[PDB]
RNA sequence: UACGGUGCUGAAGCAACAAAUGCCCUGCUUCCAGGAAAAGCCUCUAAGCAUCAGGUAACAUCAAAUCGUACCCCAAACCG
RNA sequence: GCUCGCCGGAAGACCAAGGGUUCCUGUCCAACGUUAAUCGGGGCAGGGUGAGUCGACCCCUAAGGCGAGGCCGAAAGGCG
RNA sequence: AGGACCGAACCGACUAAUGUUGAAAAAUUAGCGGAUGACUUGUGGCUGGGGGUGAAAGGCCAAUCAAACCGGGAGAUAGCU
RNA sequence: UAAGGUGAUAUGAACCGUUAUAACCGGCGAUUUCCGAAUGGGGAAACCCAGUGUGUUUCGACACACUAUCAUUAACUGAAUCCAUAGGUUAAUGAGGCGAACCGGGGGAACUGAAACAUCUAAGUACCCCGAGGAAAAGAAAUCAACCGAGAUUCCCCCAGUAGCGGCGAGCGAACGGGGAGCAGCCCAGAGCCUGAAUCAGUGUGUGUGUUAGUGGAAGCGUCUGGAAAGGCGCGCGAUACAGGGUGACAGCCCCGUACACAAAAAUGCACAUGCUGUGAGCUCGAUGAGUAGGGCGGGACACGUGGUAUCCUGUCUGAAUAUGGGGGGACCAUCCUCCAAGGCUAAAUACUCCUGACUGACCGAUAGUGAACCAGUACCGUGAGGGAAAGGCGAAAAGAAC
């Protein structure tokens, strides 16, 4: 839903600071948007950035597409 | 007119009581029974092309007749529904008689 | 269903009347094999008032049921099961296992 | 006829004898009208033929 | 207070309702369990 | 007379006097917490019609769209 | 008949909580009236409550249901 | 004018009196007010668990809830006759 | 087939009919009082009204016909934008609707045996949610080892309760080594020669023979006692038929079971023989889709529970080399071995008995058994969300107060 090239991650695992604790650690909850993409539109484009972070061997859409395709 | 319509279903017999005598004066004001799916609309036209002869008005009648008849309290309800019209002023029963 | 066709002659057996004897029956799903109607005295029912009240007191519905002596015509009443062959074309009517069939 | 005796006709009865053979429910079936040594109540006794003709139009028109 | 046992149809769309005993999964086993394989009836649609 | 009634017929038939719980008053007043929207009531055009079409009027008609209407209440078939 | 009572903000009226047709009479005693029992919606044999105008479809909504595409979403589900 | 002084059923809640072996987890008889609003009053959809509105209460909240009317954890722990 | 029947548990009464449709069994098909699961839109389950057509009418109107959200491909259409794209009007087609439970996704507790409870066990079970078929999950090796080697997977006894971790605590709990079960290999990334040659999804035909009607199917008398002698005797006869229970009892002897011979419309089991629509077979030559891995620090399930650290994971980020090797060798790396280039496909073994069909009952013979004998999840409590009963059973003939 945000990282749609590589789907979805909400797992609920914790972070112990004395012994075996339940204080969730894995939620996300960070958000970027817009890039210039493959025709015109500097278009909405959502990222974390993860998707471009990844970005390095696209030509815009060997892996952009993977969503954009069906 | 119209043969593939709900008459063929809607109609029972008539209803017999004292309102024969007592009502029908200068009209006939005489009583009626229908089924299930009697809506005023299909009671309107089934007269006239039935039984040979032609009402004004008719008046429809939600009866909810409760029964038993199984010894402990139960038995049914059915449709019941009563009606009644108007086989005008002059023609009564000059022919047959549906007592 | 029963193969065996009502003209026919029965007695009881299986019962205290052993030996009276009659024909045809009265037969309809379910039956009691009434014989020729053998009973003795059983009364009859008085809910009319008027004049008819039925003076009645034998022949009214008494039991021995299916077969117990496959047609009588002179004195015993086996073999029952037995089917036979070939009379009529869409049935069959039979008799009793030394006298082929009616 | 039972229906099945009538089999051969050129056309079936909503043509308008479904009207014929109808109008004594609601005409003669009350008390004793239609009958009271002879007849008591026609309509599957007898009668049932009617009803049979609704599935065979379906049947037929199908054919 | 005002004690409590009273018939009402209007009231049967938040608790009572039979359309709702199959639309919740929570009602949809107990309608089954009641009738379809509880060999029997309801019929109070009314 | 079926003793419920219905069958036949029939007087008299004017003004005063005093107050509503109601009518006029979405009148008209007085005080402010500040009394909610699509409509009927009444008309303005946009298009598009435009020797066409629409609407308003005398009078002629037909359609008048499945319920409910029974008992019962400032409260015994609710509930207690 | 004969002399008086209880509800006196009447168990007067029509009908909305659906429980539903168990009112009138023709006739009745368990399945009941902590007395008689003729009466009690008891309970039984009949039948019944006649609505184009009553009010709710309608055109209509303040609060509030749901709702395109969606910001999202573990599977759920949230807000419009 | 004023949440006036003193007025009806639409208000609650003082001690008794016939309320305790109940008409009754609550209401009572001759009595008695807050007199138009710090009123209560009703169809129904937003408060659906460890609750959620606060004249602010440990009382409520089915009538006896410091978590009950749940039965699925579970015929639990068991220093227990 | 063989004669009677009108599903009934007041049978009053009509009316079919023993000639071969009276019912009623069975192949297949056809049936609409409105809801409808329901679907134009609306929902307080039983809807109350939009749309547009059709055969035809005593020309009032009518019974009736059809539409939606999606997943996927054609056609037409179309923005704030030359273009792009998005979004509508149709054309086609199937699933969205429904199961107790299995199985794949993860979640998923509280306290409580530990005599303390903030590790764990508890517990991957309560449920709730989502998938899609009858079987699955799996599965074609960064698999396991010592240089002997083994072959998808693991299963099954073991070795073993061995190695192996800990509030050093109660629990969890392997693999190798041996015997076995097993016991076979391809296809793209694509061109060629070859060309209905191998399979199967369908859809019609014949048999080989199912499913069930129709076909069937055994023995004896007398007598003393006698409501039924169907006990007792007699043996006068009997046996791969002496279940079990019915017929008023205890019946080899009447049974109804078996044991055995004959046989169907018409779809259609499965095995084959075929036939019509569609698939791919044979043999060369080509072919090679890394954000993949590495780490340094987190969260991790792993025999190893924080610790020095172990993968194949997972997430913010960063970021090579084509098998002239290194990804890894259950510490780390030798000596050297094994998988293998990160795309897809596999015979067997496992479970679910929905319900109904065959056989056994130191199992339930109403203090019970699937909540279940019922027709009892039905009524006697429920603001209810529904907890579900006290409860086996006259008995020739309802022979059920003649008189």
């Amino acid at each position: 839903m945000k990282k749609d090239i590589h789907p979805k991650y909400e797992e609920i695992t914790a972070s112990c600071s004395c012994g075996n604790v339940m204080k969730i650690r894995s939620t996300v909850g960070h958000d970027l948007n817009l890039d210039v993409c493959s025709k015109c539109h500097p278009f909405f484009t959502g990222k974390q950035r993860d998707v471009a972070t990844g970005g390095r061997v696209d030509r815009f859409n060997k892996r952009f597409n993977i969503p954009g395709s069906k | 007119m119209i043969r593939e319509e709900r008459l063929l279903k809607v109609l029972r017999a008539p209803h017999v009581s004292e309102k024969a005598s007592t009502a029908m004066e200068k009209s006939n004001t005489i009583v009626l029974k229908v089924a299930k799916d009697a809506t005023k609309a299909e009671i309107k036209a089934a007269v006239q092309k039935l039984f040979e002869v032609e009402v004004e008005v008719v008046n429809t009648l939600v009866v909810k007749g409760k029964v038993k008849r199984h010894g402990q309290r139960i038995g049914r309800r059915s449709d019941w529904k009563k009606a009644y019209v108007t086989l005008k002023e002059g023609q009564n029963l000059d022919f047959v008689g549906g007592a | 269903a029963a193969k065996i066709r009502r003209d026919d002659e029965v007695i009881v057996l299986t019962g205290k009347d052993k030996g009276k004897r009659g024909k045809v029956k009265n037969v309809l799903s379910s039956g009691k094999v009434i014989v020729e109607g053998i009973n003795l005295v059983k009364k009859h029912q008085k809910p009319v008032p008027a004049l008819n009240q039925p003076g009645g007191i034998v022949e009214k519905e008494a039991a021995i049921q299916v077969s117990n002596v496959a047609i009588f015509n002179a004195a015993t009443g086996k073999a029952d099961r037995v089917g036979f062959r070939f009379e009529d074309g869409k049935k069959v009517r039979f008799f009793k296992s030394n006298s082929e069939t009616i | 006829m039972k229906a099945k005796e009538l089999r051969e006709k050129s056309v079936e009865e909503l043509n308008t004898e479904l009207l014929n053979l109808l109008r004594e429910q609601f005409n003669l079936r009350m008390q004793a009208a239609s009958g009271q040594l002879q007849q008591s109540h026609l309509l599957k006794q007898v009668r049932r033929d009617v009803a049979r003709v609704k599935t065979l139009l379906n049947e037929k028109a199908g054919a | 207070m005002k004690r409590t046992f009273q018939p009402s149809v209007l009231k049967r769309n938040r608790s009572h309702g039979f359309r709702a005993r199959m639309a919740t999964k929570n009602g949809r086993q107990v309608l089954a369990r009641r009738r379809a394989k509880g060999r029997a009836r309801l019929t109070v649609s009314k």
